[PDB]
């Protein structure tokens, strides 16, 4: 059950600012008022971040994955529906498969034999269904290494909205041999930019996977060479090591914060343990 | 007033360093080791104290 | 004058030992009595959670060789909750068990298996002659003779290249200086004290990161409010008055240090209340006196 596919508009990657996203609480302790100095990974402030688009056209290469990675994608009907992690993706080395089914989300840290151009298809069809029988992600699966299934949470999957209201975050830290996911979903009514301003990322699942990754790639539904699918977009940051100063509120939320090494004003503002210096 | 309150907590933060233990906190140790192994430990934050 | 002296306290009343709820036993029994045992190179491993370990069995039974706890004291080993285990299986021959010490120098214990200087576990070795040792040999057994490189703790390597011992490139399946990555161990009863096979187990852990599940005995009591109490959470041992707080935690928060190093309010187990923690009252008592000369 693999159908190649290059239906695709090959364009060149597109690039924009990473002002101030990706920002996640560091550990489950609590604190609240105070300015914690911590250094871990992150997504260094002001960094070029890698665009690709989704409608014609069709992004979906393959991208390598090293220090985890910042994924984040703007949509309307969320035509993603998952991702693909793995050294080798040929039933060859351990592979982790998220498959976000419209029911819930199932983890199957399985072997897997994919296909050269794998995706979701679910059946074009414009009779006010969508019926799938195109499972074409892998052909073989040996054996499990973990299995696992969510909340059953059923999210929008149709709509054309004129401003994309679904905008979705999520982070991917793999180290010590486990897995991390830290996510937070906004609304919001401007058009094209990577929204200016500030947030946070809660967690919402920590996994023991103890598997090697250094690629991967989203997946998402979709005919192989025809399908009716809204504008979607989604941009990949590369995490890096960093040192933050983070200013928890009375309520705990992690409200702002400054770099380290940005630049010496930020620097002094690191080493003053404060958000204002005065001449 | 700076000055004086500038002490007390660089004071109060020295309580939270290892100094060379394997901890930072009595009552894990002491509840975390047996007797004839926990003095030679707490000696380290002791001094450092 | 006046003089300073034996500053006083509060003292403690009773006591707190509110554990999580109490679950199954933990399957080591199994583990540690495995049909088969992986080899060294591809030592087995197994994953320890949502269950209740009771460390007495463990402990007390004569069934064990050799023991020895480095992080912790195997006594009161089963009043501590860990966040997880690691159950790390294979079977070496008896010579090299000083190797598996953290911090050691041998071909087990810089080839194919490494620790951490602060590996927190207990490790625990026992004899298998009777059942490992083949009156023709153990061969299934091998082990990386050489590496490249030696690995990090905790990092198994499972290729089989075939070793460069020089420079000159390794060609066919042998060459010129080159040689098998295994080489297989024989075990037959003929052997003696330190050549028999043994079977080795180590036992990691992890602290505090997520509310911890294996726990022992249990003994939750209750949540008396405003007392001078000695409180054990999880394992946080600690003093003082427990009351209610006004204070919220997200979904995912205990811990609240909430200034700079202090386990102030915090939620519990068995429930979800997200209390707060005030050491009791304390103050330096200070006597006032005429001269004693004069009166007393
Ligand atoms: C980064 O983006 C800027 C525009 O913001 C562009 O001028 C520059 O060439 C880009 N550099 C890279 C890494 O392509
Ligand atoms: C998810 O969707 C795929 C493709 O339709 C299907 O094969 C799989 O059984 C589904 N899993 C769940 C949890 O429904
Ligand atoms: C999958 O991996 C296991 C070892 O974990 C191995 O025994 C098995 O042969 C592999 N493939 C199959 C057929 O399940
Ligand atoms: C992961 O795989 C890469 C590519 O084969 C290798 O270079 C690296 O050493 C591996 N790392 C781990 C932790 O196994
Ligand atoms: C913080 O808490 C107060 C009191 O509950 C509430 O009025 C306010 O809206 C909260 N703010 C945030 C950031 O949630
Ligand atoms: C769980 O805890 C509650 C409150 O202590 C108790 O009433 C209940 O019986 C417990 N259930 C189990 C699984 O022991
Ligand atoms: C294995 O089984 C025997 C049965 O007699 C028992 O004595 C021994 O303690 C068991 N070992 C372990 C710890 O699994
Ligand atoms: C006792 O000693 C005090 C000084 O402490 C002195 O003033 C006083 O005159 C002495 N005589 C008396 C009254 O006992």
């Amino acid at each position: 059950q693999c159908v190649n596919l290059t239906t695709r508009t090959q364009l060149p990657p597109a690039y924009t600012n990473s002002f101030t996203r990706g920002v996640y609480y560091p550990d489950k302790v609590f604190r609240s008022s105070v300015l914690h100095s911590t250094q871990d990974l992150f997504l260094p402030f002001f960094s070029n971040v890698t665009w690709f688009h989704a409608i014609k056209r069709f992004d979906n290469p393959v991208l390598p994955f090293n220090d985890g990675v910042y994924f984040a994608s703007t949509e309307k009907s969320n035509i993603i529906r998952g991702w693909i992690f793995g050294t080798t993706l040929d039933s060859k080395t351990q592979s982790l498969l998220i498959v976000n089914n419209a029911t819930n989300v199932v983890i199957k840290v399985c072997e897997f034999q994919f296909c050269n151009d794998p995706f979701l298809g679910v059946y074009h069809k414009n009779n006010k269904s969508w019926m799938e029988s195109e499972f074409r992600v892998y052909s073989s699966a040996n054996n499990c290494t973990f299995e696992y299934v969510s909340q059953p949470f059923l999210m929008d999957l149709e709509g054309k909205q004129g401003n994309f209201k679904n905008l979705r975050e999520f982070v991917f830290k793999n180290i010590d041999g486990y897995f991390k996911i830290y996510s937070k979903h906004t609304p919001i009514n401007l058009v094209r930019d990577l929204p200016q301003g500030f947030s946070a990322l809660e967690p919402l699942v920590d996994l023991p996977i103890g598997i090697n990754i250094t690629r991967f790639q989203t997946l998402l539904a979709l005919s192989s060479s025809g399908w009716t699918a809204g504008a979607a977009a989604y941009y990949v940051g590369y995490l890096q090591p960093r040192t933050f100063l983070l200013k928890y509120n009375e309520n705990g939320t992690i409200t702002d914060a400054v770099d380290c090494a940005l630049d010496p004003l930020s620097e002094t503002k690191c080493t003053l343990k404060s958000f204002t210096v005065e001449k | 007033v700076n000055q004086n309150a500038q002490a007390l907590n660089t004071l109060v933060k020295q309580l939270s360093s290892n100094f060379g233990a394997i901890s930072s906190v009595l009552n894990d140790i002491l509840a975390r080791l047996d007797k004839v192994e926990a003095e030679v430990q707490i000696d380290r934050l002791i001094t450092g104290r | 004058g006046i003089y300073q002296t034996s500053n006083f306290r509060v003292q403690p009343t009773e006591s707190i030992v509110r554990f999580p709820n109490i679950t199954n036993l933990c399957p080591f029994g199994e583990v540690f009595n495995a049909t088969r045992f992986a080899s060294v190179y591809a030592w087995n491993r197994k994953r320890i959670s949502n269950c209740v370990a009771d460390y007495s069995v463990l402990y007390n039974s004569a069934s064990f060789s050799t023991f020895k706890c480095y992080g912790v004291s195997p006594t009161k080993l089963n009043d501590l909750c860990f966040t997880n285990v690691y159950a790390d299986s294979f079977v070496i021959r008896g010579d090299e068990v000083r190797q598996i010490a953290p911090g050691q120098t041998g071909k087990i214990a810089d080839y194919n298996y490494k620790l951490p200087d602060d590996f927190t576990g207990c490790v625990i070795a026992w004899n298998s002659n009777n059942l490992d040792s083949k009156v023709g040999g153990n061969y299934n057994y091998l082990y990386r003779l050489f590496r490249k490189s030696n690995l990090k703790p905790f990092e198994r390597d499972i290729s089989t290249e075939i070793y460069q011992a020089g420079s000159t490139p390794c060609n066919g399946v042998e060459g010129f200086n080159c040689y098998f990555p295994l080489q297989s161990y024989g075990f037959q009863p003929t052997y003696g004290v330190g050549y028999q096979p043994y079977r080795v187990v180590v036992l990691s852990f992890e602290l505090l990161h997520a509310p911890a599940t294996v726990c022992g005995p249990k003994k939750s009591t209750n949540l008396v409010k405003n007392k001078c109490v000695n409180f054990n959470f999880n394992g946080l041992t600690g003093t003082g008055v427990l009351t209610e707080s006004n204070k919220k935690f997200l979904p995912f928060q205990q811990f609240g240090r909430d200034i700079d190093d202090t386990t102030d309010a915090v939620r519990d187990p068995q429930t979800l209340e997200i209390l707060d923690i005030t050491p009791c009252s304390f103050g330096g008592v200070s006597v006032i006196t005429p001269g004693t000369n004069t009166s007393n």
